[PDB]
């Protein structure tokens, strides 16, 4: 079927009634992607609109379609800080082993780990190995947090099984990048962890 | 595509008041919803952080033990469902449940012009109350020590618009006042996350673009090459063909923060009294900001087609530092750009903190910003 610009706008803006009007009428394939690859669900996720997400999930939409930036609805939720929606999608069976947009190829886990601990834990409950899955530059969450996080973030990651010895594609450890980023506190903590 | 338009910063306690940043810090770029912070400064300067909107009810008993009520509105920009439910609770507590005639003037702004407010009053105010939304509100109200009725109900026969200029209170009428929460709470709610409504209604209440241009010129010696506003919210006034966004320079955003902080400080307040705190204000766009920003950073976000933005203060070991980050995006062409830009902004701000000896937590407990507080009870004027 055809995508509807009106449905996609409604889903992003958070207008539940209009979403219901356009959907139940059934002139619209809910899995049809628009010009930039967007679905209604991706729009709802991006806008943090939990009720619309739930409505769409009750229609059994495909969770794994990707836009032109290669992102699923779950990546839209995580990357736009809609962690309520992210938890809903993870419970509905959304694949957590995905890549979010940008040159680094960060994992979903790595993005959640810098921001929302609950969601980071929900991702690992699905796939415990993600703790050490590296991005395109050979960097794990440990690297991101070494740069821009806290000793408590480092402890979180170590508790979930972070390998301390990994080296990125430049041959740097997480300690190396902490120092390069002038993060005194994480460099200190990382130097001391065994 | 995502790239930086401009980033700038300045230490709050800077003697020299030199704004540091890139060579684009004097170029205008789209602000999106950091515009709400400029609107905050204006409101704070024109009204004061403790100002309250005083909605008046003119209440007259009628033949059959009922009441006529006229609402003389205050243009309170946060009079929606929640404030309506509180009003209904208050009318009940005063034993007003039988209303023959409910009238209202043009300053009575009700977003859940006269035609529409009449419709919302009939549709929503006078109809049955949601137990879902009501109990949630009541229980929230209890957390700030505000008492509300159990199962409040109202019966309204007739509703109509009556212009302020054409209203005369009956000599048998009693004038009651329903005060808003203080402006600082309204601004806090706005800046946590909001659609355009609160910001745009503040901006209009204060006189709109003409008055804004006059204010910012006096306040900052700023002309249109520094800052060009069309509304309070920063949302697009035009189209996706012809977009019209509030724009301003990165330096102007630093001056706005400086002045806002100075005006708040004169009444014992901080930026955290009107803006969201990273990882502490959970009902805000920065509720899940992690890393060195968590607990240290007070900030407002913005997103529009062509920009992702952030501004506020970071609390570091070297002191409080103002910052603004204005990113370019092409959300029309790649909806993923907002998320990409958001993390790059986070990393830039985290780097600013790293370079100033790391974070230092601010003193702050998460506020619960309702449109009323314990002084909002219906009271005789
Ligand atoms: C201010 O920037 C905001 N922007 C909009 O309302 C633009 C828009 C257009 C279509 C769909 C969603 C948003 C509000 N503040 C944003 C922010 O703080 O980042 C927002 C996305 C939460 S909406």
């Amino acid at each position: 079927g055809k995508s509807s610009k009106a449905l996609n706008e409604a889903a992003e803006q958070g207008d539940l009634a209009k979403v219901k009007n356009l959907v139940q009428k059934n002139k619209i394939d809910l899995n049809a992607q628009d010009e930039t690859g967007m679905t209604p669900l991706m729009n709802a996720a991006m806008g943090g609109n939990l009720d619309i997400v739930k409505f769409l999930l009750s229609k059994k939409v495909n969770l794994e379609l990707k836009n032109n930036g290669g992102e699923t609805a779950l990546a839209f939720a995580v990357t736009n800080d809609a962690y309520d929606v992210a938890e809903e999608l993870i419970k509905a069976g959304a694949n957590v082993d995905i890549i979010v947009a940008g040159d680094e190829g960060d994992t979903l886990f790595m993005r959640a780990a810098q921001n929302n601990k609950k969601t980071a834990e929900s991702i690992l409950a699905k796939n415990k190995s993600l703790i050490n899955k590296a991005n395109t530059l050979g960097e794990t969450a440990l690297f991101a947090v070494a740069r821009y996080g806290t000793p408590a973030d480092i402890d979180f990651l170590i508790k979930k099984g972070a390998d301390l010895k990994l080296k990125n594609k430049k041959g740097q450890t997480a300690l190396d990048v902490a120092k390069e980023a002038s993060n005194q506190d994480t460099a200190k903590a990382l130097s001391k962890k065994k | 595509m995502v790239y930086l338009n401009s980033m700038c910063h300045m230490a709050a306690n800077s003697k020299t008041q030199q704004i540091q940043g890139d060579d684009n810090k004097d170029d205008k770029f789209p602000l999106a919803s950091i515009s709400k912070v400029v609107t905050t400064l204006w409101a704070v300067d024109r009204l004061g952080p403790d100002y309250r909107f005083k909605t008046k009810l003119h209440v007259t008993p009628t033949a059959n033990g009922s009441y006529d009520i006229h609402i003389e509105g205050s243009r309170d920009p946060l009079f929606g469902r929640n404030m309506s439910y509180f009003l209904i609770s208050e009318l009940n507590r005063m034993k007003i449940t039988k209303i023959e005639k409910l009238t209202f003037d043009e300053n009575f702004l009700l977003a859940w012009q006269a035609s529409i407010v009449r419709a919302t009053l009939t549709s929503s105010f006078a109809t049955a109350i949601s137990p879902g939304y009501y109990t949630i509100l009541k229980t929230k109200a209890a957390r700030i020590g505000v008492q509300m009725s159990n199962r409040p109900k109202i019966d309204v026969r007739t509703i109509s618009f009556v212009k302020k200029a054409e209203f005369q209170k009956n000599e048998k009428s009693t004038t009651m006042v329903l005060m808003s929460a203080p402006l600082k709470t309204i601004l806090k709610r706005m800046n946590n996350q909001s659609n355009n409504y609160i910001a745009d209604n503040l901006y209009w209440n204060l006189g709109g673009t003409e008055a804004f241009n006059a204010y910012i010129a006096g306040k900052m010696q700023a002309d249109t090459s520094d800052i060009e506003f069309h509304n309070g919210s920063g949302n697009n006034e035009g189209s996706v063909a012809k977009p019209v966004y509030n724009e301003a320079t990165c330096e102007m955003m630093i001056k706005v923060l400086y002045s806002l902080d100075k005006s708040l400080s004169a009444k014992g307040y901080d930026l955290s009294d009107v803006m969201a705190v990273a990882a502490k204000d959970k009902a805000s766009t920065v509720g899940s900001y992690g890393g060195v920003m968590a607990g240290s950073t007070t900030a407002k976000t913005g997103s529009v087609n062509k920009a992702k933005t952030l501004m506020g203060s970071v609390s570091t070991k070297n002191g409080e530092i103002y910052f603004a980050v204005l990113m370019h995006t092409d959300y029309d062409k790649s909806r993923s750009d907002w998320g990409v830009a958001s993390q790059q902004i986070k990393n830039k701000v985290s780097q600013l903190i790293n370079q100033n000896g790391g974070p230092k937590a601010i003193k702050y407990t998460e506020q619960l910003p309702l449109p009323f507080d314990k002084y909002s009870y219906l009271t005789k004027a």
